[PDB]
């Protein structure tokens, strides 16, 4: 048989060996040969008496197949090494008669691509070709103040950007922009226009190393570090102020049974421990420095750390590296806000950018400040805030004062309207847990139909922080990763919608961002239009004892009475509408 | 006019009951309910969710009345992503507006084995590798959040708005728009390599003085300001005869 | 039941068959991967029949447990978590490669490659009468190939 | 190496060949309509015989509506889809509730080794000269050879995907030869 | 002055961020080719333009090619050059300068190894 190209299976004699009417197999006769023992014809006969088939294709009748195989590989290499030894010998009788002056003339230059990033804007087509798939009937028969259109959009998540997204999700490999672009939102190149080592350099460099990287070397100097740390992977606690599921702190309650030896401690944190254990406890003053001694007596409470081993070990985290000062948030703005607030703010301005408008002022030469709203929304909001005010604080750590305000689920929106925006539009946030950003648009829909608005920013954001993940895992909504492994389940193929041996999500975090506006301005602005927003409905369920069951309210957006269908109805029919337009 | 164009071209369905919301959204355009091509569902790789959404999906188009052989094709989004709550829907959308623009639906490449229970909903189709097709003209976004938080999008391609006004209108777009193309990967480019995308605004487009009365004029719009070059208000533009 | 069938084998080419003809497969591979189960799925979406069904399970035929374990999985019913199953041919081309080991060479690789060709070859088709015997199935032999 | 690797719970199972029918039709149809499958090539048999032994009412249903939905005044290649299309809807209409057949229709290649002037050796799969099917593949083997001795396709697919479902009724068996 | 503004198409004044690749190509023919002689005025400036077409190939290639121009001996017959550049990359015609790419050329203006280019290309702290 032969196996697939050249060295496998001695290939290269195969021609050699058929040359004398035997016959060599490809795997696929070999394949159809063996088959031909599953016959019923053959099966019968197997069970009858044992079947020996010979499917050896004569090689048996070959005497000295050993010897004669041996022959015909030494008959090609000789033949080969010859010509080799001939062609190198005239390839250096020509290096020395022509030098290298004559031989410098067959050499070209080679054009190496550079990463040239598009926006994908919409391709627009001529007027003939795009009269042609809407009847005619339609041309004024529309309001275009009542028609939505998504104008731009934009997300923050575990594949980067909404274009290396797109990218993953439909080839499952980055282009060269792809991989420039995960590249430079991962920092692992930055760009250096300057003198770099004497020599000025004008282009990508390692961002580490501050090494030249050209464009082409990306795919292959980083493409395996950016695959590795992109998407659904084991949680990095570096990126989740050092949570880890395998040693996640908790706090037992312990009474002490013997006193303690007396430390050392301020005045007002004596007079606390005091104040807590009472009788308990025994501070007195050190005369010497004036800082006192607490001595914690028997019967006293103390919380002793314990660790436990959590089972939820993978999440869509966004990129190892991605860092809001890659866009340009600076530190002022960092250290003031909720990490949620950094993927919205980078997601609103993407937005803007895939909507041609580098600065948002822009809206207001065609619409009232009063006129673009923020209808986005998110399931939990600022939950670093939440640990902030909750359990850093109980642990007397150093938490910002304003932590309540960051926590908030309007905050977001609050920082996107005070560093970008400044409208004074509509501001509806929505809480729709996984719904969210469904209900984002509807209510952004309802808004600019209602006159209220004309532009809105729509979508979602959550983060992924420690207490959600454990907190999912008590609810067994996410998928047990001890469970996975136990089934053989890498990483990303753990969610896998659809399949037989599904067993609950995987948590994921960031940000998505639309921006809708009516058609009629749209098309005065002259901004990219993405699609129309036909319709967005919401719906509750019914009577229930589970809150994270999901039942078919939404079945509701069907909705028809068909007792009368015998004759179609005028009012569907769009040439009778035109005519009484 | 425009009530007119209200009453019969969008909200002609509104009071009719033989007509559903899904149905005269669509028709609305022209697109019929055999038109909805893409379904990208919530999708989370839970028993519970994905088998429901499936259901509710196929009830859907079977009481529309939609074409036997003519499934939705299902796009999982979230093999990929995982599922992030509040973003979910966003990042669905998001995928949403890419299918409709290129036409290429994405396949769920963890689709290893459909649940063999799925095959009873018949006006479903779940691939496992992209399809290139001719055209997408319409995509659903069906999210179902905790708390009984169930929601539905239709977004139609924006093709089947540029028929809906005059070539002079269109051909005007098309001239604004290459225009802003060209202005925002000029903006792109410079904002990637100087780290300066995001620029956040020190100043309103108006002083504390014009405040209340740009607030108070619905006619004041920003202008170039010949000093700045930044788009600000100007008092003499605030409650203008012009 | 279908042992060494990885990519570029006779054994894919085989499986490719038996899954167009629409036969219950359990095909076992020693590199059990994402590679591999994205391979496997690929091929049975294009090739696999109606009625057809491909099992992809690790193994290690140069283990005499997972050959018990193996045939004890398929032979199982779907109540205690097998396949209830019931083999109507075996095809153990389960290899490892040998080569330049002239008779002064042999050693453990040589004699792990004995126990995978020969030794648990047979224990595959003991494992299997044992478990059809068990059952009582006198008149639905498996066809060793 | 008599490490244990086996395990019931690492045991992966397909079996939704239901659902991967219509994406093997549907990614046919896409293939041609944008001309990476033409007339003559041999995956659009290859890709036939695998629909028909996954042809069921709902995938006959899903190829009836998607084929009769195609516009032929498009494109030559929507109306060599349509063509095939019926000829398919033809064929899966007869295969019903047959049994599902193993049919290998890959063109059966030779080794060919060629040195060139520069002395490197290549090895590449040639088509066979005699042997352009698996019918020729098994006379060619039932002739054997001297040293034994003792003492419709690649032309038009459309034609050839209708030829698929008819038994032919074998005059004289190939072992008479 | 002597040394005009490069950015200037049809005598509407620009800046070299608001040109695409074959308005700057254009420029350079129009102010480095003295069409009486009918040649380059400096070799060092036909090499400055040979540069800048060679970085638009790169720019709008989608995989490893030869380049259109081998030897800068073509630039000789700058137009054929232009028209044969720019019809393999037509984006070029439409697309403004990358950022990348307006870098490269003010880096390529600042050469010590070339005759000062007749132009001025940015007003910036350099411009004395």
């Amino acid at each position: 048989t032969r196996g697939t190209g050249l060295m496998s299976a001695n290939n290269i004699i195969a021609e050699g060996i058929e040359k004398m009417g035997v016959r060599t197999f490809s795997q696929k006769e070999m394949a159809f040969n063996l088959l031909g023992l599953l016959t019923p014809e053959v099966v019968e006969l197997c069970q009858k008496s044992p079947v020996m088939a010979d499917l050896n294709g004569g090689l048996q009748f070959v005497p000295e197949l050993k010897e004669f195989t041996a022959k015909l590989r030494k008959e090609l290499v000789e033949t080969s090494e010859v010509r080799k030894a001939v062609s190198i010998e005239t390839a250096l009788e020509h290096k020395v008669v022509n030098g290298n002056s004559a031989d410098a003339a067959y050499a070209q230059v080679e054009i190496q691509p550079r990463a040239n990033i598009q926006l994908d804007f919409p391709e627009l087509k001529p007027y003939k070709q795009v009269k042609q798939i809407a009847p005619a009937e339609l041309e004024g028969l529309l309001d275009l103040e009542r028609v939505i259109v998504v104008t731009g959009f934009a997300e923050v998540g575990p594949w980067g950007s909404a274009r290396t997204r797109w990218e993953m999700e439909a080839f499952g490999e980055f282009s060269l922009e792809g991989c420039v672009e995960m590249a430079w939102i991962m920092g692992f190149i930055s760009y250096h226009n300057g003198n770099l080592k004497g020599r000025p350099y004008t282009g990508w460099v390692d961002s580490k190393t501050k090494e030249p990287v050209d464009d082409k070397d990306v795919k292959a100097k980083y493409e395996t570090s950016i695959l590795e740390h992109s998407g659904i992977r084991l949680i990095e606690p570096e990126l989740f102020n050092g949570y880890n599921p395998e040693k996640k702190e908790m706090i037992q309650e312990v009474i002490v049974e013997e006193d303690l030896e007396p430390f050392e401690a301020s005045k007002e944190t004596a007079e606390q421990f005091k104040h807590q254990h009472g009788d308990k406890v025994d501070i007195f003053e050190i005369p010497e420095t004036g800082e006192y001694s607490v001595k914690l007596l028997k019967g006293a409470t103390l919380y002793i750390p314990k660790a436990l081993r959590f089972d939820r070990l993978v999440a869509g985290q966004i990129p190892t590296g991605w860092n809001a000062k890659t866009y340009g948030i600076s530190d002022d703005i960092i250290s003031q806000v909720d990490p949620i607030t950094l993927f919205v703010l980078v997601s609103v301005v993407e937005a803007f950018i895939a909507s041609g408008i580098t600065d948002p002022y822009e809206m207001y030469k065609y619409v009232h400040v009063s006129e673009v709203g923020n209808c986005s929304g998110s399931g939990m909001g600022g939950v670093s805030a939440l640990r902030g005010m909750f359990k850093d604080r109980f642990k007397d750590e150093p938490v910002q004062n304003d932590i309540l305000q960051e926590s908030f689920i309007n905050t977001m929106s609050a920082w996107v309207n005070m560093l970008l925006i400044s409208s004074s539009g509509p501001i509806k946030t929505p809480v729709g847990a996984c719904a969210t950003s469904v209900e984002s648009v509807d209510i952004g829909v309802e808004t600019i139909l209602s006159g209220k608005a004309r532009i809105c920013i729509v979508g979602g954001y959550d983060d992924f922080q420690e207490e959600g993940s454990f907190e999912f895992g008590n609810m067994k909504a996410t998928s047990n990763t001890l469970e996975e492994f136990e089934h053989g389940r890498t990483p990303a193929e753990m969610s896998r919608p659809a399949t037989t041996t599904r067993n609950g999500f995987m948590e994921a975090q960031g940000a998505g961002i639309q921006i809708i506006m009516q058609a009629d301005l749209a098309l005065k602005m002259g901004v990219p239009i993405y699609g129309i927003v036909a319709m967005a409905a919401t719906a509750t369920d019914k009577i229930g004892r589970s809150v994270p069951a999901p039942g078919k309210g939404i079945l509701t957006t069907a909705r028809e009475h068909h007792s009368s269908v015998k004759y179609a109805s005028p009012n569907l029919n769009m040439k009778y509408r035109k005519r009484q337009l | 006019l425009r009530a007119a164009q209200q009453q019969w071209g969008n909200d002609f369905y509104k009071r009719d009951p033989r007509i559903a919301p899904l149905r005269g959204a669509l028709a609305t355009y022209g697109l019929t309910i055999d038109d909805l091509g893409v379904a990208s569902f919530h999708g989370t790789s839970t028993k519970a969710n994905d088998k429901n959404e499936s259901a509710t999906i196929n009830e859907m188009m079977k009481h529309l009345g939609r074409s036997e052989g003519n499934p939705v094709i299902g796009v999982f989004q979230k093999f990929l992503t995982g599922h992030p709550k509040g973003a979910a829907g966003a990042w669905m959308m998001n995928g949403a507006l890419q299918i409709l623009n290129s036409g290429i639906i994405p396949g769920n490449r963890n689709a290893d084995n459909v649940d063999k229970i799925l095959e009873q909903f018949e006006y479903v189709l779940y691939p496992s590798k992209t399809l290139k097709t001719d055209g997408v003209r319409a995509v659903s976004i069906t999210s179902f959040g905790f708390g009984q938080k169930g929601g539905q999008a239709i977004v139609v391609h924006p093709d089947y708005l540029y028929g809906a006004i005059t070539e002079d209108r269109y051909n005007e777009y098309v001239a604004k728009v290459s225009a802003r193309e060209k202005s925002a990967y000029k903006f792109f480019h410079n904002g990637m390599i100087y780290n300066k995308l995001f620029v956040s605004k020190e100043h309103a487009p108006y002083t504390d003085e014009l405040e209340e009365d740009v607030y108070l004029d619905p006619l004041a719009r920003v202008s170039k300001d010949k000093k700045s070059g930044s788009l600000t208000f100007n008092s003499k533009n605030i409650q203008s005869k012009d | 039941l279908i042992t060494g069938a990885g990519k570029g084998s006779i054994g894919a080419e085989v499986l490719q068959g038996l899954l167009q003809g629409g036969a219950k497969v359990v095909v076992t591979t020693s590199r059990f991967s994402k590679q591999v189960t994205d391979y496997y799925q690929s091929i049975y979406a294009k090739y696999g029949a109606k009625g057809s069904t491909l099992i992809v399970v690790p193994f290690n035929q140069g283990s005499k447990q997972d050959v018990e374990a193996l045939i004890e999985f398929i032979y199982d019913t779907e109540k205690n978590g097998g396949l209830g199953w019931d083999l109507d041919a075996i095809i153990p081309f389960a290899a490892i490669p040998e080569q330049g080991i002239e008779l002064e060479h042999i050693d453990s690789k040589s004699e792990f490659a004995h126990r995978i060709m020969l030794t648990n070859i047979l224990r595959m088709m003991g494992c299997v009468k044992k478990q059809k015997s068990a059952r009582g199935i006198e008149t639905r032999p498996a066809q060793v190939i | 190496g008599v490490a244990t690797s086996f395990s019931r719970k690492k045991a992966r199972t397909f079996d939704s060949s239901w659902n991967w029918a219509k994406q093997s039709l549907l990614s046919l149809y896409f293939e041609i309509i944008h001309g990476v499958l033409k007339n003559v090539d041999r995956e659009v048999v290859s890709e036939a015989i695998n629909i028909m032994n996954r042809s069921n009412d709902a995938l006959i249903k899903f190829m009836e509506y998607h084929i009769s939905n195609t516009d032929e005044t498009k494109g030559e290649n929507y109306q060599l889809v349509k063509t095939l299309g019926e000829q398919l809807i033809e064929n899966c209409k007869q295969v019903l509730d047959v049994d599902p057949v193993y049919k290998d229709v890959a063109k059966p290649t030779g080794p060919k080794t060629a040195i060139d002037k520069n002395g490197n050796i290549t090895y590449s799969e040639e088509p066979r000269e005699k042997v352009r099917k698996l019918s020729q593949y098994v006379q060619e083997m039932a002739l054997g050879g001297p040293i034994t001795k003792e003492s419709a396709l690649d032309k038009d697919s459309t034609k050839e995907v209708a030829s698929l479902p008819n038994k032919s009724t074998i005059s004289k068996t190939v072992s008479s030869t | 002055f002597q040394k005009p503004w490069f950015a200037t198409v049809n005598g509407q004044a620009r800046d070299l961020a608001t040109m695409t690749y074959e308005e700057v190509a254009k420029r350079l023919v129009e102010l480095m080719f003295i069409r009486s002689t009918n040649s380059w005025f400096d070799v060092t400036w036909r090499t400055f333009t040979g540069d800048f077409l060679r970085r638009v190939e790169e720019r709008f290639t989608k995989s490893k090619t030869l380049s259109l121009i081998q030897s800068y001996s073509l630039l000789d017959k700058p137009d054929e050059a232009i028209e044969k550049v720019f019809n393999a990359y037509p984006a070029a015609r439409e697309q403004f300068l990358n950022a990348q790419d307006i870098d490269h050329f003010l880096s390529m203006c600042q050469n010590p190894m070339q005759k000062p280019v007749p132009f001025v290309p940015v007003l910036d702290r350099r411009f004395e």
